[PDB]
């Protein structure tokens, strides 16, 4: 069910975050980051010598409460160009950074070809990407492609 | 001495946890926003009824925050917070049942609301969060403020916002189990293989090999279209433009009904302003 997960960063620290079985691994590191302020996409964890994906079950992975895992959080520092499609299939080049939140992707967007803030929403890999999020929480490789879509703003 | 009460906190309705008031409506020092009952209650003094009742708080701790992942399979701390926002003013409204389907009357721009509810109780889907599936069982019984506040909450929209019914779906697709969904040579599986921001018609299909889905939706930007009795489940019409209009709902069970808000209009066709259209799917 729930339990306390250790997780240790080759050092003295030996933290313990509250998890459950039912949890992936992304959401253990996001978990993670609201407690140790690294983005989670920068951490990479890591169980009896084995690299978690993030899309895997703690439950699958055979994790429990003896047991711990450690925790080496990646030095992200470049940029990349990323493509961004048009919903009447054009395409525009904009280089960003994973930091970067998707409101400061919305505004490059907007300012390249006008159009408001509120008028439009975006979208990577088939998730739509929230607005004050990070835009290296969606795994936006270099050279990518994300997707724009005009929201018909109606009520 | 103090003339204190024992009441019950909890974050899901699930795992409750006793505290104890001392009839001061300071809620903020302690205990933290509050509300019973879906109606904030942190600046009102306890009630003599205030026994054995229970009140929602948001995870202030690691045990309500891992409640709160278990139930509504998110990790925002601020997420019961803006679902308890848009709850506060979905519990006073109005949920008329038209003909076994239950929409809203219009009230705080609940339009795409209304249309994005309507359209849920007409399509097979399974959600993921007990949250969704226990607002969704007590939406179709009638009770549809938990299950709109939350659909606003997973949205990171407020009560009053604009909103577009497309891009509520894709949030809620994100939360509903479609990973068995597949569509194509470029291969396509999950979300991405029931949408389609193109052609109302699915029979438009000239300009897609195969599907494998329980159900499809196409998205159009508002047109004059027609709409053929029984050739689809269900359909959304915006009446306005791109910045500003009001959405309806329109189903083809039996003949063209079209829910708008708490008024019914019976039609055999149908020409309206249509965006999204919703077809039936065995494989």
């Amino acid at each position: 069910m729930a339990w306390d997960l250790k997780v240790k960063m080759l050092g003295g620290n030996d933290f313990l975050v509250s998890v459950t079985n039912s949890m992936t691994v992304s959401e253990l590191k996001k978990q993670i980051a609201q407690k140790i302020g690294v983005p989670a996409f920068q951490q990479r964890l890591a169980h009896q010598t084995a690299v978690l994906q993030d899309g895997l079950t703690l439950s699958s992975l055979g994790l429990g409460p003896s047991s711990t895992v450690m925790l080496v959080v990646q030095n992200c520092s470049e940029p990349l160009s990323i493509l961004v499609r048009n919903e009447r299939g054009h395409s525009n080049i904009y280089e960003v950074f994973l930091t970067q939140t998707v409101d400061t992707l919305k505004k490059k967007v907007s300012q390249r070809e006008q159009v408001h803030e509120d008028q439009f929403w975006l979208s990577f890999e088939g998730r739509p990407m929230e607005d004050k999020e990070l835009l290296g929480e969606y795994g936006l490789k270099p050279q990518c492609t994300v997707i724009k879509h005009l929201r018909l703003r109606g009520g | 001495e103090v003339r204190t009460i024992k009441v019950f906190t909890t974050v899901d309705n699930i795992n409750l946890h006793t505290q104890v008031v001392d009839m001061s409506m300071t809620y903020g020092q302690q205990f933290g926003p509050t509300y019973l009952d879906g109606a904030d209650v942190t600046k009102i003094k306890p009630h003599n009824s205030h026994e054995g009742k229970t009140f929602y708080v948001l995870p202030n701790d690691d045990t309500l925050r891992v409640e709160a992942f278990e139930y509504y399979h998110t990790t925002d701390p601020s997420f019961l917070g803006r679902y308890m926002s848009a709850l506060n003013h979905t519990k006073k409204w109005k949920y008329p049942q038209v003909n076994g389907l239950t929409s809203i009357k219009w009230a705080d721009n609940n339009s795409y609301l209304a249309t994005a509810l309507l359209t849920l109780q007409q399509i097979e889907l399974k959600f993921n969060p007990p949250a969704l599936q226990d607002a969704y069982y007590r939406a179709r019984a009638g009770e549809a403020a938990n299950f709109c506040a939350l659909i606003l909450a997973y949205c990171n929209k407020t009560v009053g916002e604009l909103g577009d019914v497309r891009e509520t779906m894709s949030y809620l697709f994100q939360h509903a189990n479609l990973d068995s969904c597949k569509r194509v040579q470029t291969t396509l599986k999950g979300v991405e293989a029931v949408m389609y921001m193109g052609t109302l018609s699915y029979e438009q299909f000239k300009k897609l090999v195969q599907q494998e889905s329980p159900f499809v939706m196409m998205s159009a930007p508002p047109a004059q279209y027609e709409l053929k009795h029984g050739t689809f489940t269900c359909a959304s019409e915006y009446t306005g433009n791109y910045q500003c209009g009001h959405y309806k709902h329109i189903t083809s069970k039996e003949t063209l009904y079209c829910i708008d808000g708490a008024l019914l209009t019976k039609s055999s066709e149908y020409k309206g302003p249509i965006t999204d259209v919703f077809y039936k799917e065995n494989s």
